[PDB]
């Protein structure tokens, strides 16, 4: 389809390993605003994620909001995997806490 | 010049048959309202979503809405069906429609639409018209739509009169909202750069609440140019993040420091040195295996 | 369905009044019109209506609309023989092209004549002049004095009709028999003064 | 400121035929719909279009199909023709730009015959006044009977001097079944034309009363001794 998404995966506080925090997930810039958001532990589906409203921007771009409550560790992985059909396969990102 | 009221309709048509609307409200960054497709009603995500209004009022205005949501659909199927060759599903509509509030009762509406991501219609006056780079068939169905005077006349009261009306009464009852000051958290990283020898630093600034904010790497008083300010992503919480990257070849750290100005904070900017005693220990706490 | 007309049929004595209601829930109801249709014939406009209190007319025609009560009511005054038909209210559910129409079931209005110097009688016609079958029918009658239908297979009767001389303004109703003469309406209940 | 008529008038049909109705507009309307009409119900949208070659459902467009040639003509065709069906069919056209203007045309009849053999024209007899009428209440009724007709596609009229008349006129709103066991049952109907005394004495005037039938064209044609039952005018004469 028309517009692909850009993903970004940020933490809502300073990441402590072994401490309750929320991870976000913020999907932009597509179109249509079909789309499939998912956010996975050790690339296993997050059971319970919650989601904002779907809504746009002034340009007319398509965002949402999706995050979930997680626990950073030293080894357990993050990653948000976004399904939209301007992609032929679904793009995952990696949360890293360093950039 | 101070607010800017926006009611966002996304209209999605996929065949002849299958169709979704789905509304949300804003007043500047904060959303008051949300309207699922699946919804008979429009439901409120603030505690003060019903303004000055009255349950009468509210509930006069919910009916025309519910009406309309109906109407528009089938509206837009039968444009479809005249418009044949020229257009055809999938459909994907954008409705922007508000006001911009400002001080000393002074207001301008707005009403805005966008077809397949593009604006390409606006209300303006007294009727529906074409925006510069609009396709040429729009033309008609402009015609069309303009020979309805009945829902001229009501889109005409709604901008006029409703919106500066409604819009008056949700800024005096979601003051100690919209007035809130949430203060924001530093914490640095760093990632190697592209460059041999080189590292990107991070300077993370989160749980910041209004939106303006300044953030700068610093060596000592000298603002350091190659700072590079990120978008503004949103907290779940309705506060916003961003972050401020540099570049600088290995060693350079020392010296550095991150600072924050922002108006929860008073006058007291956040200072955040590089090889802090703070720095040291949280990113003890950040250690992973990439 | 969603256009209810009431009553389903009426009866109104010439130069009288008639009044046709109509009820909907057609939403949105941008405007609502009727239409008169004569038999064996289209759809004529009559009136339009549009605001949310409105009054309209047309020669002897006028119609009202109430959009709060979702009711119209249609007006004829001084009721005519020609206003004899089915009437139609429509309700259109947009201001635009783009609308659809909902169509009411209609009211028959039938206009019954007023017959002030009545002379009922029957008489036997002859053909012309090849053959001679005999065609009676009793004419001349009041209003109340309606035909009942057959209730024998060999000999038919029609329903009243009336026909109108314009330059004499006289009406008169009329039944027509045939299949002896004498014995052609002795189930509908003659009036007792009768011409032979 | 033009017309929408609609083709045929009357239409006779058979089980499983094919049908064609014709709608034709001068007012320059875009939109052209097609309406079904049942009695009790009230109009019901079959088919309407935007234009060549826009062909829209409406909600009974089951068993229908429909076609615009052109922005002044829109066809309506049923596709399988049922039993005992009898049926009116209105088309209408209206202004893209003014939803307000619609025009109707006059209607479309259908009648589908069990077989083409029931199919009759009508024998018409007019009937002379009275003597009793005419000096007991100075004026004179001629009557007509058209008899036999099937199906009731009739249209009565009355002639004097070569000139129609609709004073002192009446025909029946209803014809009569001649033998109302049958559904392919015969009509019948009868007509009385008033006129003073003194214009029925002289013989100067004629009296013609005209029936015209709507049965049967060429190429709908048929087999049987019987003298093809066309689209005809039948008359009966009087001085
Ligand atoms: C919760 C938030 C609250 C804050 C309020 C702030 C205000 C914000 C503005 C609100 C948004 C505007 C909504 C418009 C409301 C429209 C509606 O009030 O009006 C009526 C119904 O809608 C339609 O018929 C469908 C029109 C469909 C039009 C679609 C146009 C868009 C098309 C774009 C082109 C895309 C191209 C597509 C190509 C395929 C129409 O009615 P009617 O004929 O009854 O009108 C009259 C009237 O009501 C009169 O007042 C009555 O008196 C009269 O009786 C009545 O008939
Ligand atoms: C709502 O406001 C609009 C714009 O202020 C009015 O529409 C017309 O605006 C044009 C210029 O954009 C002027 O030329 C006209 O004078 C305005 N119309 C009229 C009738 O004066 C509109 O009238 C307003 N509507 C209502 C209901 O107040
Ligand atoms: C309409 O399109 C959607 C695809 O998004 C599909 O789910 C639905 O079944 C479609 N309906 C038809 C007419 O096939
Ligand atoms: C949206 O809502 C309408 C009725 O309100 C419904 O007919 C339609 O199917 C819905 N669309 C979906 C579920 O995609
Ligand atoms: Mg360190």
């Amino acid at each position: 389809i028309q517009k692909t998404p850009q993903i970004q995966v940020y933490s809502r506080h300073p990441p402590e390993n072994g401490k309750p925090n929320i991870l976000n997930c913020y999907v932009t810039q597509f179109h249509p605003p079909h789309i499939e958001i998912q956010m996975l532990k050790n690339g296993k589906k997050i059971p319970k994620v919650e989601m904002s409203d779907m809504s746009f921007s002034k340009d007319w771009s398509f965002y949402i909001l999706a995050h979930t409550e997680f626990t950073p560790t030293e080894t357990d992985t993050y990653a948000c995997r976004v399904k939209h059909a301007s992609m032929a396969e679904p793009k995952t990102v990696y949360w890293d806490r360093d950039m | 010049k101070n607010y800017t009221f926006r009611c966002l309709q996304m209209s999605s048509f996929a065949n002849r048959s299958w169709s979704r609307t789905d509304s949300v409200v804003w007043l500047g960054d904060l959303q008051t309202h949300r309207w699922s497709n699946d919804s008979a009603t429009i439901s409120f995500t603030k505690p003060w979503s019903q303004g000055k209004l009255s349950n009468q009022q509210w509930e006069k205005l919910q009916h025309m809405f519910q009406v309309y949501r109906v109407s528009f659909t089938r509206d837009i199927q039968e444009l479809v069906k005249m418009m044949s060759p020229k257009e055809d599903y999938p459909i994907e509509i954008q409705l922007s429609a508000g006001c911009e509030m400002y001080p000393g009762n002074a207001s301008e509406s707005f009403l805005h639409v966008a077809f397949q991501g593009k604006y390409v219609v606006r209300f303006w006056g007294t009727s529906w018209q074409t925006v510069p780079g609009a396709p040429s068939w729009l033309d008609l169905p402009i015609k069309v739509l303009n020979a309805d005077q009945g829902t001229s006349a009501t889109v005409q009261m709604l901008l006029n009169d409703t919106c500066p009306l409604f819009v008056r009464g949700l800024l005096e009852a979601g003051k100690s909202d919209l007035e809130k000051q949430e203060k924001p958290v530093a914490w640095l990283s760093s990632v190697p750069s592209s460059a041999h020898g080189h590292r990107q630093l991070v300077c993370h600034v989160s749980g910041f609440y209004p939106k303006p904010v300044w953030v700068m790497w610093m060596r000592g008083d000298q603002e350091q140019q190659g700072t590079h300010r990120g978008d503004f992503l949103p907290n779940a919480d309705e506060t916003w993040y961003l972050q401020a990257t540099l570049d600088v070849e290995a060693g350079e750290e020392a010296g550095l420091a991150c600072r924050v100005k922002h108006s929860s904070l008073g006058g007291q900017d956040i200072i955040l040195y590089w090889g802090s005693l703070h720095h040291i220990l949280d990113a003890q706490k950040m250690v992973w295996n990439h | 369905t969603q256009v209810e007309q009431s009553p389903q049929s009426l009866v109104v004595r010439q130069g009288e009044n008639s009044v046709l209601q109509c009820n909907y829930s057609v939403t949105p109801d941008n405007h609502l019109r009727w239409f008169k249709q004569d038999t064996g014939k289209g759809l004529v406009s009559l009136t339009v209506l549009v605001d949310q209190k409105d009054k309209t007319s047309n020669g002897r025609y006028s119609a009202t609309l109430d959009k709060d009560a979702k009711h119209s009511t249609l007006h004829i005054t001084a009721t005519l023989l020609d206003d004899t038909a089915t009437y139609i209210c429509v309700v259109g559910d947009r201001g635009s092209a783009l609308g659809r129409l909902h169509f009411g079931a209609g009211t028959q209005l039938i206009v019954i004549p007023d017959i002030q110097n009545p002379d009922p009688a029957v008489y036997q016609l002859r053909d012309s002049k090849s053959s001679d079958k005999s065609v009676c029918l009793f004419t001349d009658f009041d209003s109340q004095t309606n035909v009942s239908q057959s209730k024998d297979s060999d000999v038919y009767i029609t329903d009243k009709c009336v026909l109108d001389m314009r330059s004499m303004d006289f009406k008169s109703n009329s039944a027509v028999a045939w299949s002896a003469c004498a014995n052609a309406f002795n189930n509908s209940i003659i009036p007792e003064d009768t011409f032979f | 400121g033009g017309i929408i008529t609609q083709t045929p008038k009357f239409l006779i049909g058979q089980e499983g035929q094919k049908l064609t109705l014709k709608c034709q507009q001068n007012f320059n309307h875009d939109t052209m719909y097609w309406y079904r009409q049942d009695s009790g119900k009230g109009l019901r949208l079959i088919y309407y279009s935007y234009g060549a070659g826009s062909t829209e459902k409406g909600d009974l467009s089951e068993g229908y199909d429909a076609s615009r040639e052109k922005k002044s003509s829109f066809s309506l065709t049923v596709t399988s023709a049922q039993k005992n069906e009898m049926a009116v069919f209105l088309c209408a056209s209206g202004s893209l730009l003014d939803v307000r203007e619609v025009f109707f045309g006059k209607g479309t009849r259908l009648t589908v015959v069990e077989a083409l053999k029931n199919v009759f024209p009508p024998e018409v007899a007019v009937f002379e006044p009275s003597e009793a009428e005419i000096s007991h209440t100075q004026k004179a009724t001629l009557v007509c009977l058209a008899t036999g007709f099937y199906p009731d596609h009739v249209e009565l009229s009355w002639w004097v001097n070569g000139k129609e008349v609709h004073s002192g006129v009446c025909t029946d709103p209803q014809p009569l079944k001649e033998q109302p066991a049958l559904n392919d049952s015969r009509y019948a109907l009868s007509s009385r034309l008033r006129v003073s005394a003194t214009f029925w004495q002289n013989p100067r005037n004629h009296f013609r009363c005209q029936v015209q039938f709507y049965g049967l064209s060429e190429n709908d044609e048929w087999t049987q001794d019987r003298a093809k039952p066309v689209t005809q005018i039948v008359s009966a004469e009087a001085w």
